[PDB]
């Protein structure tokens, strides 16, 4: 995260950290959205033109960390699903997987589910302007190593301007965000911030809910150009079915 | 789930977080 | 209210009905705002020009009555306070007042307090288009008699606009509400809705805030006509004191 | 008061009333 600021303890209960098991390596964000499962990009699990490709067993998720200098729950995963459609050949379109923990989680203060939107929710909060939040720990820039979870937030940019920020083909599967030049503000996600959640609180009743998923950008925090994040009511129902059919 | 997107530190003690307010107002702003 | 529609149970916990003691008459509406403080017009209580002029022995006040055709409460008053600047000879300018409870009385699922404004919900929800809501046992026009609570859900109107609507001076302890005419919807208070709470919910905490207090109008939903509200948190400052001093 | 304007019957059992959505859309509406 760049430009953005300290996390307060419990601000963001659903954050979870995506890590190699062995030799430790942090290798995304992710949210925690029910007792045992986890949503993240699915380039944080494949990704060929990196040689990446992890499997179950290459991974261990940790929940309810806010900062480095118990309390935290570090758990192993049974099962990943990434979008069938998610495409790594050319634009990332679908970056979305979830991850079903071995054992359910037991919830905490520390510790504790972020909500999916609904038809509604999206219509309404979806719109040029309307800020989200974003968090993560990623370095604080592209030369920067936070101890604590850092914070931003960041409004959601129209999607004539999304467009025109770069030369790839985006899609409705993604939406961009982060102030403009001369808006006087910055901040951004970056590297490890991958994964994560982005984040707004709804007016209607109160609850947090996960609108993006942090996926791709070109730079970080740079001039004109805005972070892409996988539209998550766009790919609901590939969630649910995931999440209602399997879990046992 | 049900109890979703409710923090036990903040909602669920009737404590807003130090920037939450910006969220909404952007929201709300003409 | 007319041109409203019937109330959940619960929907309204905070409205309070005041009545002539003996023989029975119901008088206005008021609202809950503590165990032991009812918010009301002053206008229900003291009005010359009608030869008004009630005192605590010669009212009761209801709370937690849903309907007509146990569970409610009745309560006696200690003290009544009339904002010392109402203005009954011109205009209903500060048409305020408070009025003690005998004995606090106990909160159930149909018995719960009103949140009162503070600057910042005030500055954010009192813009013109925003919508409140007012509910009562006024009858349903001026010719109608309800045996449930109603409920009407109203658009703040610019100034100016309430303004032209009227000949009578209005103030900034003031605001206007109602549909216009051509915006397709109708609505408004009537008679005994006098006293009773405008309230809006907040998207910032989702608690309920009363913002205003059914004042007077000209009519009762009449085309070009809106109704009159007690501006709370103009008043805030007076409230405060009373209750925060007395009370005992 | 401190629980001021949470009704027991909608707030508090996460339930909505028939009309509050349009309360709050008017809020946000652009
Ligand atoms: C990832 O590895 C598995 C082997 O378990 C293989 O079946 C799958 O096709 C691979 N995905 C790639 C290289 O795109
Ligand atoms: C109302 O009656 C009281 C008598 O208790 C009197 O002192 C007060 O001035 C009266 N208010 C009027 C008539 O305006
Ligand atoms: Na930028
Ligand atoms: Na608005
Ligand atoms: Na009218
Ligand atoms: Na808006």
């Amino acid at each position: 995260i760049v430009e953005g600021s300290d996390a307060e303890i419990g601000m963001s209960p659903w954050q979870v950290m995506l890590f190699r098991k062995s030799p430790q390596e942090l290798l995304c964000g992710a949210s925690l959205i029910s007792d045992r499962w986890v949503l993240t990009a699915a380039h944080c699990l494949l990704y060929p033109p990196w040689d990446k490709n992890f499997t179950e067993n290459d991974l261990l998720v940790r929940i309810g960390k806010h900062s480095r200098t118990n309390i935290e729950k570090i758990s192993m995963l049974e099962k990943i699903y990434i979008h069938p459609r998610y495409n790594w050949r050319e634009n990332l379109d679908r970056d979305i997987a979830l991850m079903k923990l071995k054992k359910p989680v037991a919830f905490s203060d520390y510790i504790h589910p972020v909500c999916l939107p609904d038809r509604e929710t999206a219509a309404s909060l979806l719109q040029a302007g309307y800020k989200g939040r974003v968090t993560g720990w990623g370095p604080l820039k592209e030369t920067g190593q936070p101890s604590v979870l850092q914070v931003v937030n960041l409004p959601i940019v129209e999607r004539p301007v999304c467009k025109d920020s770069t030369r790839i083909r985006i899609t409705d599967n993604m939406f961009c965000a982060g102030y403009k030049p001369d808006e006087g503000k910055r901040g951004d996600a970056c590297e490890g911030d991958s994964g994560g959640p982005f984040v707004m609180k709804s007016p209607f009743n109160n609850r947090w809910y996960q609108m993006g998923i942090v996926s791709w950008g070109e730079g970080c925090d740079r001039d004109g150009k805005y972070g892409f994040y996988t539209h998550v009511f766009r790919l609901k129902k590939w969630i649910q079915k995931v999440i209602d059919q399997f879990g046992e | 789930e049900a109890d979703c997107g409710l923090r036990p530190l903040f909602e669920k003690k009737s404590l807003e977080d130090k920037t939450e307010r910006e969220l909404l107002e952007s929201y709300i702003d003409g």
